[PDB]
């Protein structure tokens, strides 16, 4: 049975079908609500290298979709444009009526290549990809999503700002994936898990204002010298 | 049982988005031609961790996943919209699926004001 | 409230089309291979304005639009088929969603033939 | 809450959720019915110039569809084939399972061009486009529909003849739209709101029988000298 | 009525396949990424003709066809998933759609343990 | 009303809506089940020539699909790849989410040509085509299905081996259809209704082991000299 959340004795609990409590009153379907909650709130690493490692390609499993009515504003979201080395798309186009997650402070747009040895991209930990009031078991191409899970429960009777951080990837979905933070189309910064979104934004801003962008036609890549808290509380060097 | 939060962390605050329940729009905002675009149909709210609800919710959702996934494996429906309605039907069948034995433990009939008559 | 017709006009007669409720077909007309085409599956009827129902319906539909539209804005379902079933579930939850207090105003239990016993 | 119609005291009323009346008996789902009613019955102008002015193009609003079980025979229906000046279709193809309105005495088929500054065509007054037991918020290409609204209610416990009237349009969806009633592929009559369907039919018949059709290879257009009741109760001149 | 088997033959044994009702998987088999493919999500069973059920089922299904087909002709839904839920709602409306008259034939309320009080 | 099966007095019966029996307890939706039962179990002929004659092409009837939760292992299944003489496909591609019947001992794959004077293939006896937990009124191209019917009821409170038998057809869907059992791409056996699946398998095996296959580049066809029970209880000659 799918668990159902109910407030008993000033605390949330999972209601057991093998127990009829006449005190609970379900007077209308308005009391029933489905809720989507982001993995961000459980403390999972949200950097692109860590987040991507939780997804993987698989075949033989039909995709599935379930709706939810309310969601949580997300600090980190992801948007994937992955192709095979021969240029064929690695992810399916978003089905009709599936839009991106409606509230993202940072959208990590990742573009690159990988083997993609599987018909669909699934969450290796069983979580869901959260879209606009629809949660899917698989990733859709170029569609913003958040990692999350769904709960069902019985109720008792500043503005929005979004910023897009762009990445380039090679070997997507393997244990030798490489990531670059994109400053412009010819300037890139080597990326690791330590890099927070605001840190990347300030890196980009100082690179722009300090002229460290590529003033040539070639690709310029920056590696940075060093130079565990949750958010709610031609190569060269930069030291 | 009771919900035990076993996550490494818990954001105690919940900045949530949803859609309004009806909410008769001001003037002509209800017409789709004049109404808001898909991006501007959301209401927002902030909920704190009173009664520890937020953290509990985070555990509840986690604990739901397995069961939900198994359900989605068994269904041939591409998009499932009926879980809550099925649960309401099950709520009604639990209480009124059979004959109600007054004063019984599985019958939600109270002859109190009828007792004092 | 009561339905007040505020339209410029009202066709008092209602020439309606619909589909038959079952209606065991003559012989083999029920097999899709032999049955009628999509265009010939309709029954027709004529209804006059007794009790002023027709005109009222025309107002009712008009008055429904706003609410309906708002509902359709909030749903992610491309095609909605569940409004009437949800309304039936709400009808049952209104009466039997909680314990029934005999002789109470929100309990539809009549102990009349039990009173004379 | 979506209003629900119920018959009380020999009159239809909207039932209030904040009122439990035990007298009403809902013994089966067969008592619940959804109904589609045409704007025609409320007295709206049904001529093509008037009807088209109630529709308009808009973007950013996903289309929505809701079913209804019973409908009303329509005097006037509409079927649109609109393209941009560059030939791209202005309306989307009918989705699978959406057929035209099943009962139309006159189908006004309009073909022409317009800017179509919007991804979908909506009803400016919030009404619905009625198809075969499906009501949509947007117009589908080449699919017959009627303007209408939907009601929901609780029940208490000659032949069919259709005629197609063809029009040509320019500047569709603007305040300078021009319409021509088509007699044949080379004979057209300037159109205004005053023209009723039967009047157009008799114009066509007399033009055919009087030889006023184009006996040349060019386009011949007729303007007519003059020469408020509801239905249920190379240019040249014609005077 | 009662089901009369009018078929030329009847396989009295029923080798059936279906999907498990939840069935908490061993370890991580519930995750779609690790779970079985579409072909390996089925459980199997064998049922014999006790109480003549199997044969009856075969007739029942046959007898259902007509009605089912007519239903599918009247619906605009491309894929129908709601027959059983509608039947459950009808089950509840049959018993509790109106006021319950205690001791009446259409009221499923038993005041037996209340009678001995 | 759609009949509903219920167990009363140690026997299955069809419940009448015009009869309220308070003894029956429906405590949850888990008690309600939809079931698919194969025509095989009613004794119908399952040979390809007999089975195909029960299907026919028709236009003007929209296809319909209904789900079922449990099914019966089938001895015989069918998989059709039919084209018109001009090479256009005769059957529609399987819609998204419709997979073949999950349990078939023998899959009769038929490839050939016919007039196909109809938009869809329906069952002439009103039965259903059973797919993976979905029953359709029409046949989908290249998708394995079984002939069957659906029942609805209220519950009271070795391994899997599949073999594919390939056929070639001409004049599919007419009264002059011709069928060939395929041994290899150049060896064929004339087919009639008398041929059971195991008989065809042993014919193929003995043809292979006896060298009776075509040792040339041409097509070799075998007609067999003769040489009513249910399963659960360049031409030349072969005599
Ligand atoms: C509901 O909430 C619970 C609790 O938060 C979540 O539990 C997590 O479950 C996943 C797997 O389902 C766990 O991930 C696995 O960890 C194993 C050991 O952990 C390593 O990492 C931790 C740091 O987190 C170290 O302390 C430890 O020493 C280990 O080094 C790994 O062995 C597993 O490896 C598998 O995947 C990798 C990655 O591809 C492969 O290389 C391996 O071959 C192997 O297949 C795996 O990574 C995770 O640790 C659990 N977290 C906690 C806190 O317990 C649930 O996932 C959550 N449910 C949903 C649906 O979200
Ligand atoms: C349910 O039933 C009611 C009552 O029948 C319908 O009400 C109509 O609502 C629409 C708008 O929603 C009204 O249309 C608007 O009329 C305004 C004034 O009316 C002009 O026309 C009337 C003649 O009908 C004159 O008497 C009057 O003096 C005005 O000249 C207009 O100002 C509005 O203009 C808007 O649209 C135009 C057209 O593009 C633009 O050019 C403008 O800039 C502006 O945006 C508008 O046209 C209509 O009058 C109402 N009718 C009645 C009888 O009250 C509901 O629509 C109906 N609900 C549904 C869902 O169908
Ligand atoms: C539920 O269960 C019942 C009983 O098992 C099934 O009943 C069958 O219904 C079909 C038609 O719906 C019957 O088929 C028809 O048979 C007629 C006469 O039968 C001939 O064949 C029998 C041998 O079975 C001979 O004994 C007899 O003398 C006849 O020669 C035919 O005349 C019909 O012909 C039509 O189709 C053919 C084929 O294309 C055309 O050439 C004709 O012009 C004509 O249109 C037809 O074939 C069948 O006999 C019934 N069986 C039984 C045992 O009664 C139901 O079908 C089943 N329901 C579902 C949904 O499966
Ligand atoms: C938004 C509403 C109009 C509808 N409801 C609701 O969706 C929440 C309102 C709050 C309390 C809920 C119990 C119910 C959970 C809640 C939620 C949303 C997203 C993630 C997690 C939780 C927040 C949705 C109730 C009343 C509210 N005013
Ligand atoms: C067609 C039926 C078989 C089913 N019902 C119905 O659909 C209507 C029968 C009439 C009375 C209704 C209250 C119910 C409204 C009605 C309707 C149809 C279209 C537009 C407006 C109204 C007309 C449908 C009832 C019984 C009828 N004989
Ligand atoms: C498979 C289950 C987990 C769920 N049920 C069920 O589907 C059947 C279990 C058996 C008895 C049923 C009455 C119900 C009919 C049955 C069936 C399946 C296919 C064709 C015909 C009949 C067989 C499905 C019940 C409990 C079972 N253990
Ligand atoms: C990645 O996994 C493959 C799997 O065979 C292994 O050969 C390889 O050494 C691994 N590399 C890393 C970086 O762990
Ligand atoms: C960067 O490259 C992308 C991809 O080729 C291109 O669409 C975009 O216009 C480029 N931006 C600039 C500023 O050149
Ligand atoms: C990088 O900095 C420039 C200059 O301030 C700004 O225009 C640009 O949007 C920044 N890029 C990102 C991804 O923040
Ligand atoms: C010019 O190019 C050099 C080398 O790429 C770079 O370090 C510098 O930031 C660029 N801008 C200048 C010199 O203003
Ligand atoms: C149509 O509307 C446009 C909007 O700017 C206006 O410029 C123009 O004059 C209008 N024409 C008519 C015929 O009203
Ligand atoms: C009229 O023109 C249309 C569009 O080109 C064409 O399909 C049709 O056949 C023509 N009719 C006649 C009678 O020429
Ligand atoms: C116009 O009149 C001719 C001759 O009677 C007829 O054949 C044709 O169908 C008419 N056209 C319309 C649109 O009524
Ligand atoms: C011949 O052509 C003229 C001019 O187009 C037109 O008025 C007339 O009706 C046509 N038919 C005749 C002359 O019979
Ligand atoms: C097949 O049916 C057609 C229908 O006209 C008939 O002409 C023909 O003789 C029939 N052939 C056989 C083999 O029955
Ligand atoms: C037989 O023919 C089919 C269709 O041309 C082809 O796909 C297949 O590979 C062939 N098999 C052999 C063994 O040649
Ligand atoms: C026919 O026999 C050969 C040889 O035993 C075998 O490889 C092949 O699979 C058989 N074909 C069929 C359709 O059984
Ligand atoms: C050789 O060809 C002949 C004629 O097609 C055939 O009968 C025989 O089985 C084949 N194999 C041999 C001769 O070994």
């Amino acid at each position: 049975s799918i668990p159902l959340g109910v407030i008993h004795n000033s605390a949330l609990q999972v209601s057991d079908v093998d127990k009829l409590v006449c005190r609970d009153k379900l007077s209308s379907t308005n009391q029933l609500r489905s809720v989507g909650l982001n993995l961000e709130g459980n403390g999972v690493a949200t950097d692109v290298p860590s987040a991507t490692k939780r997804w993987g390609f698989r075949s033989g499993v039909p995709p599935k979709v379930v709706n939810y009515e309310a969601g949580e504003w997300a600090e980190n979201c992801y948007n994937l444009e992955i192709k095979k080395p021969d240029g064929s798309e690695c992810l399916p186009a978003a089905p009709d009526g599936i839009r991106g997650f409606p509230r993202c402070r940072y959208v990590h747009k990742v573009s690159g290549t990988g083997p993609c040895a599987g018909d669909f991209a699934f969450h290796k930990e069983g979580a869901f990809f959260l879209y606009d009031r629809l949660a899917s078991t698989v990733i859709y191409r170029g569609t913003t999503f958040a990692e999350g899970v769904v709960a069902f429960l019985i109720l008792p009777q500043s503005g929005y700002y979004s910023t897009t951080i762009r990445y380039q990837a090679t070997g997507f979905g393997t244990n030798e994936t490489e990531y670059l933070f994109e400053v412009d189309n010819l300037t890139y910064v080597q990326l690791e898990s330590r890099f927070t979104p605001q840190f990347l934004l300030q890196l980009n801003e100082t690179i722009y204002t300090s002229g460290k962008r590529s003033n040539t036609t070639g690709k310029l890549i920056w590696k940075v010298n060093p130079e565990e808290w949750a958010f709610w509380e031609x190569x060269x060097x930069x030291x | 049982e009771a919900i035990v939060n076993a996550q490494p962390k818990c954001n105690p605050n919940l900045h949530y988005w949803t859609t309004q329940d009806e909410g008769a729009a001001i003037g002509l905002a209800w017409i789709p031609y004049f109404g808001p675009a898909a991006e501007g149909i959301y209401i927002e709210g902030l909920m704190h961790n009173q009664d520890g609800l937020i953290c509990g919710l985070r555990q509840l959702a986690n604990e739901t996943t397995q069961a939900l996934q198994l359900f989605l494996r068994a269904t041939t429906e591409l998009r499932t919209f009926s879980i809550l309605n099925r649960k309401a039907i099950d709520f009604l069948l639990q209480r009124w699926g059979g004959t109600c034995h007054i004063l019984g433990p599985d019958c939600c009939i109270e002859p109190a004001d009828w007792t004092k008559n």
